[PDB]
């Protein structure tokens, strides 16, 4: 939840770990979204 | 996660720049140029004794 605010292109879902999905991103959103790979390890992209 | 502005926009500067010169000049040629060395007197001798 915390991750879908700070986004709200991207796609959230809960799998089993945190999943975030997209086609065409920009370098900026790519880079704030591994800015919050600081945020739980269990992370992939 | 803010990110930086592209670049910072500066302020612009007006440089006004001014040479100026002015020359003058006097050229003077007169007078007579006379010779200052010139020949002088000579004298030579010669004889047969024998």
């Amino acid at each position: 939840e915390e991750m879908r605010e700070l986004m709200g292109a991207k796609i959230r879902v809960v799998g089993d770990h945190v999943v975030v999905d997209g086609k065409n991103l920009a370098p900026t959103t790519l880079a704030r979204v591994r800015a919050l790979q600081a945020l739980y390890p269990k992370t992939i992209v | 996660l803010a990110t930086p502005s592209p670049f910072d926009m500066e302020k612009m500067v007006w440089l006004d720049v001014n040479i100026l010169e002015i020359r003058k000049s006097v050229l003077e040629n007169f007078g007579v140029d006379w010779s200052k060395q010139i020949p002088g007197p000579f004298a030579a001798f010669g004889k047969d004794f024998v």
